[PDB]
């Protein structure tokens, strides 16, 4: 999972409009703080500074941050 | 409707 594998934080590469209930809505440009996996090919986490804006969100549509 | 046209999200399990 992210957590394994040294991802803390990522930044969003395309805009998104969240599909189910639990998914977070992006746009470009945004710093999400990784919090955890809801499957091989969706993690989960908040927005940097906004924690009310949370969800699951594809990992390819973001790139790691360093520290 | 003139929003941008990301790439297809993978799909949920």
């Amino acid at each position: 999972g992210p957590g394994s594998e040294f991802v803390r934080r990522v930044k969003t590469i395309y805009d998104c409009q969240a599909d189910n209930d639990d998914e977070l809505t992006f746009i470009e440009g945004e710093v999400i703080i990784v919090t955890g996996e809801e499957d091989q090919e969706w993690w989960i986490g908040h927005i940097e500074g906004q924690p009310e804006r949370k969800g699951v969100f594809p990992v390819s549509f973001v790139h790691i941050l360093s520290d | 409707g003139p929003g941008s046209e990301p790439p297809p999200k993978p799909p949920r399990s």
